[PDB]
């Protein structure tokens, strides 16, 4: 996984920008879960 | 023959024979911000005001004190401090300062936290004569509470010369004791000013924002807060003092009336004003009236007048009433002011900072790296409703171009989207698109383009864009847009860096560099001053058969194009295919074609939907300045080639440069699978 990209436990890769913004992004709101 | 009539700075108690009444007074400290000062006390009963004795005021008589009501923003129309004047002896009493133009002499809670310097000219407003004077609030019955307000430092007398400027306080008439920033003897020279101001209210600016709070209530733009003036007492905000000698522009968003339907007739216009001597006099630059097409959010960009041009300038708007009452609130937004007059040619960026300055408004986008990039790009990335940003005014003429690098998504979405890419003579007020439209139907073109050039699938990763300046872009006050079009998903992500808009590196590097402060710095494999030189032999030949996956050896650019066998044998074997969905796009490595005869290759329409019409037809252009222009080379007419033709261009010798590239493009097409075509056998020898 790149460093500017955040790892969901979907083992899929996101921008990092987009953890913590109220949309889920990973699909399983793993990228929201700890805000 | 003009004597000082009254000075009370209350630093040990008042002096007795300046007042006849202060009831509910007391001396000390209220609100130590901006020592001894008349203090009214909430909790005190009965009559709340002070009243001097009587004066023989005269013609170059004013009225200057410091005063504090309510140490709060907390805005209110109750128990303001009014300043009276009496001809009578007490016996009535008037505003010393009418309602007119400029607000009465009432001074209301909230306006601001601190301590304030005021001055009333009563002699150029009323006659000579024997004149009383007071700070008056009001009566109150045991249990009222009040705001508290306090006045100090009162000076009853001659004013001085040229009224200090507004930037100072008058002592006798005679000397000015100058606010910091402020010297002459006058208070007239001025320390330098920001030329510039930017409030989104999402967040010194301002001297005063009275009336109004941050609020998300009313608004116009979707990304965050406005200014609303919904409140009662004083509706007025009010600038810095700035430079703006050589400004071009204020703009902001205004929206007059927050109701169900149109807004009522009596409800008082907003003023837009400016002042060159620190509040003084007030010279209008626009009335803002309440209609019924009003209560809609709104975009005003007006050019600064004339008279506003000085190192000292201030601005303010202003709501008008009677009473601190309204009928309809107004709303406020994205307050810019600044540009430059000399409307500079050149507006250069890498983003390592994000001045606003250069980038008016900048709505979904964030300095950081993308796609790796160099530094920092500004970056449309994060949820938003708006996605776009805006240049300051540059001066545009001949030897004016665009180029920056652009990128979409970087493999994050597969989505067919486009950014529009536009410009702006009038401020902002109206936007048109940069390159228009054109297809070869008339002569009214000879150089072929879409609209939408900035294509997700194209530019999946960094691309330069070059383009010299159109005829139509050429003005003194030339802003550009980037604008992506609602609506949108977030995961449309788009990004520019290393814009440089401007006249400064004489046929744009040659297309093989970018401009860096009137400086070429080259792509790889070219040097020199132009960058007209390659490091290295380019190839002298193109040949390609499509029987294994196009090479980057060969071709630039693939879009919405694959291998296939669908149209059966266009040459031989597999033919690149294009069918897709977005951008339909074949583009050449740059060729040397210094001793080059013809292009050649087979080519077949319709493999799995016949073409519609005419602008449905791959066009072949060449260029021989790294793609920033493109010349016909070929229409390859869509009802031909319904079977695999073969096609032979003799190289017009304008193509044999030493660095020539070949683009094929769909213009046109219904779409995924639709009106698709193939070429094989590509031969360029
Ligand atoms: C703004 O709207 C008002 C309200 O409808 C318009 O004034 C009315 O005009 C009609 C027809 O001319 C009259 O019958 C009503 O008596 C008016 N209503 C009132 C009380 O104002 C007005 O014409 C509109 N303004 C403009 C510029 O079109
Ligand atoms: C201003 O004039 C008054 C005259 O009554 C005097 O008392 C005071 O000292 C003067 N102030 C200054 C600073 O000269
Ligand atoms: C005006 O021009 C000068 C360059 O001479 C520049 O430093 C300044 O930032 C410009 N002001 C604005 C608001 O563009
Ligand atoms: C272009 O081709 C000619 C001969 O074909 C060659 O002499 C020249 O060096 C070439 N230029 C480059 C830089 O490839
Ligand atoms: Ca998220
Ligand atoms: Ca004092
Ligand atoms: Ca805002
Ligand atoms: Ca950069
Ligand atoms: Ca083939
Ligand atoms: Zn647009």
């Amino acid at each position: 996984c790149e460093k500017d990209q955040f790892q969901c436990r979907n083992e899929r890769c996101i921008p990092s920008v987009w953890r913590c913004d109220e949309d889920d992004d990973c699909l399983d709101h793993s990228d929201e879960d700890d805000c | 023959n003009n004597p000082v009539l009254l000075l009370d700075t209350f630093d040990f108690g008042p002096r007795e024979d300046n007042w006849f009444f202060y009831p509910g007074g007391n001396i000390g400290l209220y609100c130590p911000y901006s020592d001894s000062a008349m203090v009214f006390v909430s909790n005190e009963v009965g009559e709340h005001s002070i009243t001097t004795r009587d004066l023989s005021v005269n013609e170059n008589t004013i009225i200057q004190f410091e005063i504090n009501v309510g140490c709060s923003t907390d805005s209110s129309s109750a128990d303001p401090v009014r300043l009276e004047f009496s001809r009578d002896f007490g016996a009535t009493w008037h505003l010393l300062l009418p309602l007119c133009h400029h607000p009465s002499s009432t001074y209301y809670a909230g306006t601001t936290q601190g301590w304030r310097r005021e001055v009333v000219h009563f002699g150029k407003l009323h006659l000579a004569g024997s004149v009383r004077f007071r700070w008056y609030q009001g009566f109150y019955p045991a249990g009222s509470q009040p705001v508290t307000w306090a006045i100090d430092n009162v000076y009853i007398g001659p004013q001085c010369e040229e009224m200090c400027y507004g930037h100072g306080s008058c002592i006798n008439g005679t000397k000015c004791i100058c606010d910091p920033g402020y010297s002459g003897p006058t208070c007239k020279i001025s320390t330098k000013n920001p030329d510039f101001l930017k409030d989104d209210f999402e967040g010194d600016r301002f001297l005063l924002m009275s009336g109004g709070k941050p609020s998300r209530k009313c608004g116009i733009l979707s990304s965050g807060n406005n200014l609303f003036f919904n409140e009662d007492g004083l509706r007025m905000l009010v600038t810095r003092d700035l430079d703006l000698s050589h400004a071009r522009f204020v703009q902001f968003f205004m929206r007059l009336g927050c109701g169900k339907g149109v807004p009522d007739p009596r409800s008082q216009p907003v003023l837009l004003q400016y002042s060159l001597n620190g509040g003084l006099s007030w010279s209008l630059l626009q009335e803002f009236l309440f209609s019924n097409s009003s209560n809609v959010g709104r975009y005003i960009a007006l050019e600064m007048p004339l008279k506003a041009r000085s190192g000292s300038t201030r601005l303010r708007w202003w709501q008008p009433s009677e009473n601190g009452h309204f009928y309809s609130p107004w709303v406020i937004d994205q307050i810019l002011i600044g540009g430059n007059i000399s409307g500079n040619t050149v507006l250069e960026d890498d983003f390592s900072t994000l001045d606003s300055r250069k980038w008016l408004l900048h709505p979904g986008g964030t300095k950081m790296p993308v796609c790796g990039s160099t530094g920092d790009a500004l970056v449309f990335i994060e949820k938003a409703s708006t996605r776009y940003v805006v240049t300051t005014d540059i001066a545009v003429n001949e030897d004016s171009f665009l180029q920056i690098d652009f990128a979409a998504s970087c493999s994050v979405t597969d989505s067919c989207y486009a950014i529009e890419l536009e410009y702006s003579v009038d401020l902002g007020l109206s936007w048109h698109p940069l390159v228009r439209d054109c297809l070869p139907t008339n002569v009214e073109c000879s150089r072929y383009h879409l609209q939408r050039i900035l294509v997700s699938d194209t530019f999946n990763k960094w691309t330069r864009i070059t383009l010299p300046l159109p005829s139509y872009t050429r003005s003194q006050a030339t802003r550009f847009r980037w604008h992506q079009p609602a609506p949108f998903d977030k995961q449309q992500t788009w990004a520019i860096d290393n814009v440089y808009i401007g006249d400064g590196c004489l046929d744009m590097c040659s297309g093989h560099g970018r401009c860096v402060q009137g400086s070429c710095v080259c792509d790889e494999q070219w040097g020199g001053l132009y960058c007209d030189e390659p490091e290295t032999s380019l190839p002298t030949q193109l040949k390609d058969n499509f029987n294994r996956a196009p090479s980057n050896q060969n071709w630039l650019t693939v879009s919405g194009g694959k291998l296939s066998t669908v149209c059966g044998a266009v040459a031989s074997g597999l033919a690149l295919h294009f069918s897709g969905g977005c951008s339909r796009l074949l583009v050449t490595v740059d060729l040397n074609l210094t001793n080059a005869e013809f292009i050649q290759f087979y080519f077949m329409y319709g493999c799995l939907i016949t073409p519609s019409n005419r602008n449905q037809g791959v066009l072949l252009e060449y260029s021989v300045n790294g793609g920033i222009t493109w010349n016909l080379l070929m229409e390859i007419f869509y009802d031909q080639y319904s079977k695999p033709g073969f096609v032979n261009i003799l190289l017009p010798p304008d193509a044999k440069e030493i660095a020539t590239r070949f683009r094929w493009w769909q213009p046109r097409h219904d779409g995924l699978d639709q009106n698709d075509w193939a070429i094989d056998n590509v031969l360029i020898s």
